[PDB]
């Protein structure tokens, strides 16, 4: 279960990184 | 709603609800059954399974749980609660047994037994033969029973002997019995008669007789309206339902076709008694609603009785029913029991 | 031809067949047997044996106390079968007869694993072996019925027939999921000695994304 | 808190099929996340400003 | 530090309350978090596809072709779901026809 939690956390980091880049590209498409 | 059937691997001759505490708000939580025709017959206490939950691990806990049992001797011909811990049963051995439940242990035990309540006699010696005890009715401290011997007994739940016996109250079988008024009972027989008996009278003769007109239809079952001590319902060998006012002549007031076979029990609803229920050897179970009381109309094509088959197909025989509040139970020769918690939904 | 083995041999306790003759009669489910010996004491101090009567009930196994469930629950399904209309079309009736088949299988299963718990609860290993033997008979019945259902009642066509036959094996060859629990419960599943046996057996059952998940622990 | 530690807790044994379920789902969702990262980097490589 | 220590102690008082009326929350936090993660995955995926649609409308991105994945689920073991799998297979076969 501690291994499952480590995987879930590593997915939440990667999804926060996805949100911050999906938003950055969205501003860069609203800019142009 | 749906009716929850359970197989039990014994034929059920009788079922009864456990009487609720005076002024409780509970539904009927517990019932008792008796069995017949096995290599071993029993009396068993059951709790209705709780169809409202799932726990985390996904099991169906909604089954009717067996609380406890006890082995019987003969067949359970008739069954009644005497209070909240004691049960009385008849037997095809002619025996009558009082049992006791032990809630702290979940067991049954014998409490008292009359091993020779019903018996056939022969010429000149006390070599008695077994006579099936057919019906039992209780009026605490008091108990009455009938049988193939045509005997009526009056027993008590503090006394070991009979308080009174009436031998040869009929030359045929007596089937069932009910209390009109406390010293005053009514019985039914193989001839198609209702016989009324007063335990105050010092002869053995019936206080009054009622019958059908001429044709012999055996009357297997009887009940007497909860608010009207003069209104009686009986069931025939043909599948007819007969309503009587025992004060008004010799005949039924209302005669209704209820079945295509022998009608094994009839009951008025214990709180809603303009409702009635019946079971039979045609494999059907019926509810009747009729809301002078509607049961005493001579024209059932004017005053409405609406009539509902509760079972979704004809089983093997439905020997018995009982109804308490919104709950109903019945028992069958398909080695199975049927229960609802809701009859008005 | 049929019945070309030895005729089924019941052993009767005490009875001394080794020279003693017998008399018998037929009741509705029980046959009586009695033996022609009576022991008129040649001077020995021992109790003389009376003759004995034996009540010999039919082998049709109706008297295993669990199987009363099987007979009543299947009679309810048999009256659920003789009440099927013949004009019910070859899709409605076929689906309903596939339900009747699966109802009967459910009763075999619900008698078998009740009897499996009774075999585990058997406080003498002789009684536990008697229940375990009748569990193996109910398993053979549900194995044959699961095949006869696929071939004759559902009548599986080419293609689906292989899917039907894969879970046919799986619902009886339950060895694999038991082995899966022990291998997966270990501190290092890819280092339980049976791990590679289980990886192969999951491929022999066609359970390929389950075999892929075991291979992921390597 | 310390005075409460002296009766056992029941070990929550996830079945060897329910452990497989969660591992399979964490694989499906882990691979979908890789595809979204790949797709965002490929657009970032194609839309240079 | 005092507000975290009051929060941990309100949660200790709540766990010690919860204990006095029976079993099973710990199964559901795991699955309700997996349900949320998979929804966040579907949300970002839909947002990224709308960004690709916008870049294709603007002629700033031209594309070839890509694909995407599918799920699976395992079974119960302990003895009472046969008719549910057989009804799931019979409804499957009826929808093949």
């Amino acid at each position: 279960l501690q291994q499952i939690c480590k995987i879930l956390n590593a997915h939440m980091d990667s999804l926060q990184w996805i949100d911050q880049n999906s938003a950055l590209l969205q501003r860069k498409v609203e800019e142009v | 709603e749906e009716i929850y059937a359970k197989f039990v691997s014994q034929k059920i001759s009788k079922t009864r609800w456990r009487p609720l505490p005076p002024g409780s708000l509970q539904t009927a939580e517990t019932f008792a059954t008796g069995s017949w025709d096995n290599e071993e017959n029993y009396i068993s206490l059951w709790s209705i399974g709780d169809f409202g939950n799932l726990d985390s691990d996904g099991g169906f806990e909604g089954d009717h749980q067996l609380l406890c049992d006890i082995r019987h001797h003969g067949d359970v011909m008739d069954l009644q609660f005497f209070d909240q811990e004691r049960i009385v049963a008849a037997s095809s051995t002619g025996c009558v047994t009082v049992f006791l439940h032990h809630p702290n242990n979940q067991t049954l035990s014998v409490n008292q037994q009359w091993t020779t309540a019903h018996y056939h006699t022969g010429p000149g010696s006390p070599s008695y033969s077994s006579a099936p005890c057919t019906g039992v009715v209780c009026n605490n401290p008091e108990i009455v029973t009938v049988g193939e011997d045509g005997r009526i007994n009056l027993f008590r739940a503090d006394h070991k002997e009979a308080v009174r016996t009436i031998d040869n109250a009929d030359s045929s079988t007596l089937h069932a019995v009910t209390f009109l008024r406390t010293p005053e009972i009514l019985t039914v027989n193989s001839i198609g008669q209702l016989k009324i008996w007063d335990f105050r009278q010092q002869g053995n003769e019936p206080s009054q007789i009622l019958s059908l007109t001429g044709d012999r239809v055996p009357l297997h079952c009887v009940d007497r309206h909860p608010n009207q001590q003069h209104v009686v319902a009986t069931g025939g060998q043909d599948g007819m339902l007969s309503i009587w006012d025992v004060r008004q002549g010799t005949m039924p007031v209302s005669l209704l076709k209820a079945h295509e076979a022998e009608m094994w029990e009839v009951h008025f609803h214990p709180s809603n008694p303009e409702h009635l229920f019946t079971c039979s050897e045609d494999g059907s179970l019926w509810h009747w609603d009729a809301s002078i009381s509607s049961w005493l109309s001579t024209d059932p094509a004017k005053d409405r009785i609406e009539i509902t088959s509760l079972l979704p197909s004809r089983s093997l025989s439905v020997n018995t029913l009982d109804v308490l509040g919104p709950c109903l139970v019945c028992g069958t020769d398909a080695e199975a029991i049927y229960v609802t918690r809701h009859l008005f939904s | 031809e049929e019945l070309d083995g030895e005729p089924t041999v019941t052993l009767i306790p005490g009875v001394n067949s080794k020279k003693n003759q017998m008399y018998f009669d037929w009741g509705p489910g029980e046959m009586l047997v009695c033996e022609t010996s009576f022991n008129k004491k040649e001077k020995s101090e021992m109790v003389p044996s009376c003759p004995f009567i034996y009540i010999i009930r039919k082998d049709v196994d109706v008297y295993s106390q669990i199987l009363r469930k099987l007979f009543n629950e299947s009679h309810g399904i048999f009256l659920g079968l003789q009440r099927i209309d013949e004009e019910l079309t070859g899709k409605s009736r076929k689906s309903q007869l596939v339900r009747v088949s699966k109802n009967y299988r459910s009763v075999i299963r619900a008698c078998m694993e009740e009897m499996h718990q009774v075999a585990i609860a058997a406080k003498d290993p002789a009684n536990g072996r008697q229940f375990s033997s009748q569990v193996s008979i109910l398993s053979a019945m549900e194995l044959i019925w699961n095949l006869c259902e696929i071939l004759f009642i559902e009548v599986a066509p080419a293609g689906p027939l292989l899917l039907h036959l894969l879970d046919w094996v799986r619902l009886h060859v339950c060895e694999v999921d038991s082995l899966s629990a022990d291998v997966l419960g270990s501190e290092n599943p890819s280092k339980h000695d049976s791990f590679w046996n289980l990886v192969t057996i999951l491929v022999l059952q066609g359970r390929l994304d389950e075999a892929r998940q075991m291979l992921s622990k390597e | 808190m310390e005075k409460v530690l002296s009766l056992p807790k029941p070990t929550i044994i996830l079945s060897a099929y329910q452990r497989k379920c969660i591992q399979s789902i964490l694989k499906e969702e882990g691979e979908h996340i890789r595809e979204m990262v790949k797709q965002i980097n490929d657009i970032r490589n194609h839309v240079n400003f | 530090v005092n507000d975290v220590l009051d929060l941990e102690w309100d949660q200790h008082l709540e766990q010690k309350k919860k204990q006095r009326h029976l079993l099973v929350p710990e199964r559901e936090t795991l699955f309700n978090t997996l349900a949320n993660n998979r929804e966040i995955i579907n949300q970002q995926r839909k947002r990224l596809n709308h960004l690709v649609d916008s870049l294709q409308q603007l002629r700033l991105y031209k594309q070839t072709s890509l694909w995407s994945l599918s799920s699976a689920v395992p079974s119960q073991s302990s003895i009472h779901s046969f008719d549910s799998d057989l009804e799931s297979l019979c409804n499957a076969l009826l929808k093949t026809t």
